[PDB]
RNA sequence: GGACCUGGCGGUGCUUCAUAUCCCUCUAGAGGAGCCUGUUCUGUAAUCGAUAAACCCCGAUCAACCUCACCACCUCUUGCUCAGCCUAUAUACCGCCAUCUUCAGCAAACCCUGAUGAAGGCUACAAAGUAAGCGCAAGUACCCACGUAAAGACGUUAGGUCAAGGUGUAGCCCAUGAGGUGGCAAGAAAUGGGCUACAUUUUCUACCCCAGAAAACUACGAUAGCCCUUAUGAAACUUAAGGGUCGAAGGUGGAUUUAGC
């Protein structure tokens, strides 16, 4: 049976998110896309280089904001700019958040030669869609 | 820090194919004609065959950039079917959705 | 260039700014095998000779 | 490489083998169960091997009313921090390797005679703090099923009493 | 801004491709993916260089993520001096 | 327990009514409209511009509706502080369903003492909204059996109103072909234009009111354009059925498809354009003959694991 | 002790404020800034759509909160000092082909990414009718034989497409050079043109 | 687009948890974000090879790693100029001797480019990412050693030496070095003359009359060497004259009347040094008032451009002089001159900015109508600046004067959002004002809702080093706000805290407690009131006790009450 | 050992069914010949894996070198990597799947029955069941309401894959690692799937549907063999295309069997 991106049923004590509660056949019906660029449009190029940046950015943020990411990243590209939008927990102190914003923005701007901006949206606790 | 030695060999192959690209092009041009004498074309057949084997572009293999898989690779994303689906099944590839018609 | 990606995030982990959960995993498994006796031998001075 | 690295959740899920064919029908011994450990429990954001002190993250941003600058611990001072950390972890392991001496019942491995505490309080302001629960028998009953085959089920017999003439049992 | 503009919608394109469902064997079981590209042509007329410059910058800057653009410009020129009469 | 059914009280819904009214005045300031005359259709239009979503499911897109159309109707508290249920049939479990059966059974006894198209019985799913009670299939049938029994009897005026509540309405679209508007050309000849479709073929046909039975497909005589007789037979069919051959002049232009797909597309176009020069009764006969219906049979796609659309690879 | 989050500024917002000042430029959906009870998501059985707080579906959307009608009308009023007036004389398109018989094509591509380069931006197409050129019988007959399939008899338009050089300013100069040599070579009668 | 009055500065994250509450967080949240950019550049220049790859088109030169380490590792004349552009003071001075020791000819343009780097920093290394009091001009410093070695010295040589001494408070020596310049038949530049006026006065603390004669000699030498003064030359004179507050008043104006004649548009700094000189802590401030009025009219309706570093300080100075004069018509001109063009960038750093708005919003509340004072409070705060306790207390004294005590339940919610949740002086002026007089029920029940939120603050406090302390007045007021409101039940639970902390209860709280008990008609409670007052030995209790006895007191209780005394 | 429970099975019964399905019935095929291709045997110094249904043009949307893991010979040793391993174990696993599924179940939490045994739980003119959640369903995609996709729970077969990658355990560390040069991957035989044919409803040509020829030892019929040329490539008897020569079997296929409304 199909397994991809599916959270198997449990007693009911497992909390899943909206994105985690929907399988691949809902990606364009009930879900959007976590990355939005033009590489995959008809007649566009550099789809393999925008993809490698996304795989690394999601890992850079997961290891740079450990335990603070409630949900997956939403990467946005507008021309030269790259916008990282994230939902984070409120456990960490704000002082440490501002440090990580200026460190990640600057480091990633010199690495991908592009203006990078990061927009945090803190949430008290991980939003729960339903309990599987 | 590449996936495996197989990937590392191709990296060298692709680096040596970029250095001799012009030299090989200029020598083949002589061979690929009916104008120049055979004597000169026979000397160019020995010059391009004496260059390192890794400069030949037919030895370059389009492997995956994450798992170095030689077959089942998509050229537009340079990914294997397994790595492509993983990112596509999680909605990480802009525009990629499952087809139903 | 896997070198750049693999060398940057190795340096950032030693500087404390990136937490690699995969290395921690295999840093702890390699630490629990020294206590169990399964330690990598010195080169040259191997089991065979 | 750096793109062939997974997360902690994926690494432990494969190492524990909790969900597998072996677990399903008594095909795996419990002599040496593998145990999950959190490798991020005692980690501070900004602490690395080089011993760098990052203002605003690792250490206080301002000292003596003035902003600090980037500094790096000395070898002598960084060697004391790694050894004092290892104490933290070394503790967890053996502590988590001690035993809670359950007042045994009729036998050491027997469930019978063990206390389960008082019953759960009722919703409409009902409590049974004066009652005591004691196990009498714990049997493992099996039944043949159409798809799974031999599935394991538990039958338990208990008694409750207040010590003042009121008592009952259930299954 | 006082520009004449007409809008129509060209037929969309759907690129599809198939991949093996399993890591190993099971050839008969595959998965199909698609990319949908939708178009929208805005044909403006009788502009000038300055007018097109600011307008294009304004809409180009506000172009949303996941949306490309192809601006085709048809410029009006005059016959070159040499083309006016032959060099007898 | 972590999973609890999201219960919404009257005080919570009362605070949601105030946030929508205030949000309705903010959305009108963004768009520059008058707050007072800002209906719900404009909110749906403003939320689709400010929050453009292309999700196929329309229930998964941004929505800013009134809290009475979002939150579901909930069974209200069914007892006072003392604890006595208001209704006398509370302990039945279906006090709303049984109070209705008790009322209907009480009106059928009075009748003994003193003694249609376009309408359908309320469906099960629509009857659980009037009562806010889950109902089985069998219970719904029992209720319908009493209403029908009520109708057969000589019910009074009041009873008719009672039954009418449970009778929903169905709009039936008259199966009548839409006549095309007869036009006039520069010379003054009357004609009617229509369009047809068959497989991948699309055709436009112009049917002149008076003619000598001349047909030109793409500027070519039909017999030249259609060598195969079958194709010509299809062209004749519409006119032969209405027994008016050699009376109209046709000028059509078919594009796409193949030999047999083009004729079918022209047949349907001529037939539709020939309904303007025939009586209503004749148009119904054409419809019953299958001359005004668009054949929906189109090629079926091939599946990844099979040789064909439905053919399977040989089983070893 | 544990830091406590402040109440959202939405409550402070007035109904008769200036929205453009809140969302002057493109930004992601901030539920603490948007004073709308907008929900999104597919509801569960006997459930309602997810609220904006913590909604990752409203962050994926490329919103147009920065491009409200009031703003556009306010933005373009300030951009009328950059635009120039189109000559009133040129009413229709037939009059534009009398004073400007040459039409130059050039395309710009806008894609996301760090690099703005595109090899498709070098192509230049030059269209010009032969009725606007000072040609005679011989010249016109000879010019149609040199261009081959670049001339369409149905429209009497010569189309020159140049993609040889990297830059678009070089291909425009090359297309104007080709038009001159073809015009000056069409008027020149050789001695081998008598064997026609 | 204008400013969003409901939001904090754009630099901060638009999120309630990440929004800076107080003014300390505001400055500490931007220093932690600047520490991430320094910790990233540290890593970008220490390990460039990771960031050398360039994929941008067009090339971004500002997103590439810097290379400070010198490359030319040889010993030539062109290898030294590469260590002077990288400001490597130690390497250049150590590599110069080796080059000089060899005997290779050194141009005069390359040794003058080394003195500039040594005379500027004073033979000290510049600050780096990672590796005030007194005089920093050491006597055993390279600047003086290399100066003697040089075989030939031009004008630039001395010019860049005199400026290096004054910068490191070596005033006395620069004047001795300026006599040699005169002995070599040379001519100094404007920059060299600028520092000579700073050194002259600073060198000795003599009376102004002597100094004025001295300064005039340099200016007369400046006109004898065909030297034209610039803005900074005049700016030093005004800055130097600051010490002689009174005496310099008239002379400073002369300097300003010579800047116009010779066409030198005074900048914001030139006016900032005049007002400071004129400004003094004097009650009349008669002279100061006229000066600012004339200055503002001249500056009125102008756009400014940076010329001197002191230009920023002007706005802070003007507002301070306006708050001392208590003139609001003059504060609307200064703040109206800060909005024209892009003059809003001269306001200054965060410290200067908060001081300017504080003095500003404090003169608005006091002086103007309370309806507009609440429009400036919604605009500036928090988008412009976070308020300090004294500003919320200054606002509370305006509502009291404007009989608008219904906004105090809104001023306290804001205070909690601006970091004044646990400010003793703030809570001690809010409770007294609310409890000062009786108010209608609807307004009396709102004050009780603020006293129940102000009472929680005392119960839970951030600092646990000391035992929780309740001011005498607060407890005195929180209890009387419950009675009037109607929360009698809670009014009796606060009685124990009065004696627990030995806090004396006022008579107005006891007198009003009688009505509550009388309405309840429960003598028991009434005795409790008498018991509490008796504990403090209050005189009124003895007289009050008799009245309670007459009205509603049990016979047994009456006997006990007298004995208790 | 006696008596029960559940489940499975039955060359077990009744009744009702199967719509491309069990059988008959409709249509084109398979097995027959040649070729292509895979597998198994055999062979070779010379991989691995899948392998009843659910393997067999399967991993491979692909092997001249490379790919490559194989063999033979030579070489290196902190080694592209704060090493490395295509080394063993899929019966430690994640991950991705197959299958029954062309199903309709699945289930927490309660309640009741059976004397409080495993177990069980319906009757509508109603007799103990109520049920969130998962699935089906509904929605959605494609040309609608149809149909086709997709979806398809829990489980089953310790099903498949450590050789996608990662990984637990045990093992190698001057070698079970790494690199270079050359090289094999065949065919007595058997078998699966497919292509082309055995022709006249055909063959060739013109046309694209009103034609003229052909037509059994110079007919139909090879995409095979042999020879040449060309294309790609550093490299081709070798791969592919084309031309020339050649003109075989085969004359409709045993037992059985596949797909399709
Ligand atoms: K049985
Ligand atoms: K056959
Ligand atoms: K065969
Ligand atoms: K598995
Ligand atoms: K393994
Ligand atoms: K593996
Ligand atoms: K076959
Ligand atoms: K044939
Ligand atoms: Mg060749
Ligand atoms: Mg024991
Ligand atoms: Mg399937
Ligand atoms: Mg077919
Ligand atoms: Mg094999
Ligand atoms: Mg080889
Ligand atoms: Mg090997
Ligand atoms: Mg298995
Ligand atoms: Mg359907
Ligand atoms: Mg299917
Ligand atoms: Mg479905
Ligand atoms: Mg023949
Ligand atoms: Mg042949």
């Amino acid at each position: 049976k199909n397994r991809a991106a599916r959270v198997r049923v449990s007693k009911g004590d497992k909390p899943v998110t909206y994105e985690e509660a929907h399988a691949p056949h809902y990606i364009a019906h009930r879900k959007g896309w976590l990355s939005l660029h033009t590489g995959n449009l008809d007649g566009e190029d550099h789809a393999a280089e925008r993809t490698v940046e996304d795989v690394f950015l999601r890992k850079f943020m997961w290891g740079t904001f450990p335990g603070c990411l409630a949900d997956q990243l939403v990467l946005k590209r507008r021309g030269n700019q790259l916008e990282i939008c994230a939902v984070v927990l409120r456990q960490l102190s704000p002082h440490k958040y501002y440090f990580l914003v200026g460190y990640s923005e600057t480091l990633l701007s010199y690495f991908y030669k592009c203006p990078v901006r990061l927009h945090l949206q803190t949430v008290p606790s991980k939003v729960v869609y339903k309990y599987l | 820090h590449y996936v495996d030695w197989r990937m590392w060999r191709d990296v060298k192959r692709r680096k040596m194919a970029y250095e001799y690209a012009d030299e090989r092009l200029r020598i083949n041009s002589l061979r690929k004609n009916t104008i120049l004498p055979k004597i000169l074309q026979d000397v160019a057949d020995e010059e391009i065959a004496a260059l390192p084997r890794d400069s030949c572009p037919v030895r370059i293999r389009n492997r995956c950039v994450m798992t170095s898989r030689p077959r089942g690779v998509k050229r537009r994303w340079r990914l294997s079917r397994i790595v492509f689906r993983h990112l596509a099944d999680h909605g990480q590839l802009s525009g990629i959705q499952r087809a139903t018609w | 260039n896997h070198h750049t990606y693999a060398e940057l995030m190795q340096t950032l982990r030693f500087l404390g700014l990136y937490r690699d959960e995969h290395q921690d995993f295999m840093d702890e498994q390699k630490r629990l095998k020294k206590l169990r006796g399964k330690e990598k031998p010195k080169k040259g001075e191997g089991k065979r000779a | 490489s750096f793109f062939t690295k997974l997360t902690a959740d994926e690494l432990w899920k494969g190492a524990l083998a909790e969900t597998g064919a072996g677990a399903k029908k008594g095909r795996g011994k419990r002599t040496k169960k593998k145990k999950r450990k959190d490798l991020n429990r005692g980690q501070i954001i900004g602490e690395g091997r080089y011993g760098f002190l990052w203002p605003g993250l690792n250490v206080p941003l301002m000292k003596n009313g003035a902003v600090q600058t980037i500094a790096q611990r000395s070898k002598e001072e960084q060697e004391k921090v790694e050894a004092d950390m290892i104490q933290q972890r070394e503790e967890w392991d053996r502590k988590k390797k001690m035993k809670v001496k359950r007042e045994r019942g009729w036998s050491g491995n027997s469930w019978g005679g063990i206390s389960l505490g008082p019953p759960d309080p009722g919703p409409c302001g009902e409590t049974y703090e004066d009652f005591d629960t004691r196990i009498l028998e714990v049997r493992n009953v099996f039944t043949m099923t159409a798809k799974e085959g031999r599935k394991k089920s538990i039958r338990v017999l208990v008694a409750v009493g207040n010590g003042k003439g009121a008592a009952g049992f259930s299954i | 801004l006082g520009i004449s503009i007409k809008v129509h919608e060209p037929p969309r394109k759907i690129e599809r491709f198939t991949l093996l469902q399993s890591v190993h064997i099971y050839k008969k079981h595959r998965v199909q993916y698609e990319m949908r590209t939708l178009y929208r042509c805005l044909e403006l007329e009788h502009l000038t260089g300055s007018t097109a410059d600011v307008y294009l910058e304004y809409i180009q800057r506000n172009l949303p993520e996941g949306v490309a653009m192809e601006v085709t410009k048809t410029q009006l020129e005059q016959l070159p001096e040499h083309i006016k009469e032959p060099i007898w | 327990p972590t999973s609890k059914r999201e219960t919404y009280t009257e005080d919570f819904i009362k605070k949601q009514i105030e946030e929508f009214n205030i949000g309705k005045r903010h959305l009108a300031n963004m768009m520059g409209e008058d707050p007072e005359t800002f209906t719900q259709e404009d909110i749906d239009r403003a939320i689709a511009y400010l929050f453009p979503s292309g999700l196929f499911e329309k229930r998964a897109r941004p929505v800013m509706k009134h809290p009475e159309q979002i939150f579901p109707r909930q069974r209200a508290i069914q007892w006072g502080e003392d604890g006595r249920p208001f209704h006398y049939l509370f302990y039945t479990g279906k006090q709303s369903y049984y109070s209705l059966m008790h009322d209907v059974y009480g009106m059928l006894l009075n009748l003994e003492k003193h003694q249609v198209i376009g309408s359908r019985w309320l469906i099960k799913e629509e009857l659980e909204e009037m009562l806010v009670e889950k109902l089985s299939d069998l219970d719904y049938m029992q209720f319908i059996r009493l209403l029908e029994k009520l109708l057969t009897s000589q019910c009074g005026a009041a009873e008719e109103e009672f039954v009418q509540r449970f009778r929903r309405s169905v709009t039936l679209e008259s199966k009548k072909q839409l006549i095309e508007p007869v036009q006039y050309d520069e010379q003054g000849m009357a004609f009617s234009k229509s369009e047809g479709k068959r497989k991948t073929a699309k055709a436009e046909a112009i049917v002149y009111k008076h003619g000598s039975g001349r047909i030109k497909v793409n500027g070519i005589d039909y017999q030249l354009y259609f060598p195969i007789t079958q194709d010509r037979e299809q062209l004749m069919f519409p006119f032969h059925f209405v027994d008016r051959l050699g009376k109209h002049d046709v000028t059509c232009t078919v594009s796409g498809g193949g030999r047999s797909a083009q004729a079918g597309a022209i047949r349907l176009a001529m037939a539709k354009a020939l309904c303007s020069f025939v009586t209503e009764d004749e148009v119904e006969w054409m419809r019953q003959a299958g001359l005004l219906t668009t054949d929906p049979r189109v090629r079926e796609r091939k599946k990844p694991g099979q040789e064909g659309a439905r053919r399977k690879f040989t089983w070893k | 002790p544990r830091r406590k989050a402040l109440p959202p500024r939405t409550e402070k917002m007035a109904v008769d404020q200036d929205w453009p000042s809140v969302y002057p430029v493109a930004a992601p959906f901030k539920p603490s800034a948007v004073p709308l009870p907008v929900r999104m998501g597919y509801p569960v059985k006997k459930g309602v759509p997810m609220a904006k707080e913590g909604n990752l579906e409203l962050l994926k959307i490329p919103n147009f909160l920065h491009l409200t009608p009031v703003a556009i009308k306010k933005h373009c009023e300030a951009l009328k000092d950059f635009c120039t007036e189109w000559p009133a004389a040129l009413d229709s398109d037939e009059k534009c082909e009398k004073h400007f018989p040459i039409e130059i094509d050039s395309t710009d591509y806008v894609s996301s990414g760090p690099s703005v380069r595109n090899p498709r931006a070098r192509v230049v197409v030059l269209r010009v009718k032969l009725s606007s050129l000072n040609l005679d019988d011989h010249a016109k007959k000879k010019l149609i034989k040199l261009v081959g399939e670049r001339y369409c008899k149905t429209t009497d338009v010569l189309t020159i497409k140049t993609d040889r050089c990297p830059l678009r300013r070089q291909n425009y100069d090359y297309a104007v050079y080709l038009l001159t040599v073809l015009y000056h070579e069409s008027w020149n009668t050789e001695e081998w043109e008598k064997s026609k | 687009v204008n400013r969003d009055t409901t939001a904090v500065p754009y630099v901060f994250q638009d999120d309630p948890y990440l929004m800076p509450a107080s003014s300390l967080e505001s400055r500490s949240f931007l220093l932690a974000k600047k520490s991430g950019e320094n910790v990233a550049k540290f890593i970008i220049n220490s390990y460039p090879k990771y960031f050398q790859k360039d994929i941008a088109e067009p090339h971004i030169p500002c997103l590439m790693p810097e290379y400070f380490e010198p490359q030319i590792k040889d010993i030539s004349e062109a290898a030294l100029k590469e260590r002077i552009e990288l400001r490597k003071v130690k390497a250049s001075v150590d590599m110069f001797d080796q080059l000089l020791q060899a005997g290779t000819t050194v141009s005069l343009e390359t040794t003058n480019s080394l003195l500039d780097l040594l005379c500027y920093y004073g033979d000290q290394e510049p600050s780096t990412d990672y590796h005030q009091f007194g005089v920093t001009w050491r006597a055993k410093n390279n600047a003086e050693r290399i100066f003697s070695l040089m075989p030939e010295k031009n004008e630039h040589s001395y010019c860049t030496m005199i400026r290096g001494m004054v910068k490191h408070r070596a005033y006395e020596q620069a004047l001795n070095l300026y006599t040699e310049l005169l002995n070599n038949r040379l001519h100094a530049d404007v920059y060299t003359f600028n520092a000579l006026i700073e050194a002259t006065v600073c060198a000795i603390n003599e009376k102004f009359e002597e100094k004025w004669s001295k300064i005039l000699e340099l200016l007369r030498h400046m006109v004898a060497q065909k030297v034209k003064p610039n803005l900074q030359t005049f700016n030093t004179i005004l800055k130097c004259l600051r010490r002689f507050h009174v005496f310099a008043r008239s002379p400073a104006l002369q300097v300003l009347r010579e800047m116009k004649a010779i066409g030198i548009e005074p900048s914001l700094a030139t006016y900032h040094h005049i007002i400071r000189l004129f400004d003094q802590p004097g009650d009349p401030l008669k002279r100061s008032s006229f000066i600012i009025y004339d200055i503002m009219n001249e500056l009125m309706g102008k756009r400014f451009s940076p010329k001197d570093p002191d230009d920023d300080k002007f706005f802070q100075s003007a507002m301070s002089i306006c708050s001392s004069l208590r003139d609001l018509e003059l504060a609307y001109q200064v703040h109206g001159l800060l909005k024209t063009g892009d003059n809003w960038k001269f306001i200054g750093p965060d410290q200067h900015r908060n001081f300017y708005y504080s003095k500003f919003f404090d003169l608005i509340c006091l002086m103007e109508q309370i309806d507009v004072t609440l429009k400036w409070y919604e605009d500036l705060i928090p988008s412009a600046y976070f308020p300090h306790s004294q500003t919320m207390i200054h606002l509370l004294q305006a509502l009291d004067v404007a009989n608008r005590l219904e906004v105090i339940p809104k001023i306290w919610k804001d205070s909690k959002e601006y970091g004044h949740t646990f400010r003793s002086d703030l809570r001690e002026e809010i409770l007294m004002l609310m409890a000062r007089d009786k108010h209608p029920p609807e307004l009396q029940v709102a004050f009780a809702d603020c006293a129940a939120d102000i009472k929680s603050a005392y119960e839970s406090q951030p600092i646990r080093q000391t035992a929780q302390d309740w001011p005498a007045t607060s407890l005195n007021c929180i209890a009387i706000l419950f009675l009037r409101a109607g929360r009698t039940q809670e009014a009796w639970k606060m009685l124990g805290l009065f004696r627990k902390h030995n806090k004396i209860p006022r008579s107005e709280l006891l007198n009003e407690l009688m009505d509550s008990a009388k309405v309840s008609n429960s003598p028991s409670q009434a005795i409790e009131v008498v018991e509490l007052a008796s504990a403090f030995s209050l005189p009124i209790c003895e007289g009050l006790t008799q009245r309670v006895m007459s009205d509603f007191a049990i016979n047994q209780e009456q006997k006990e009450a007298l004995s208790n005394l």
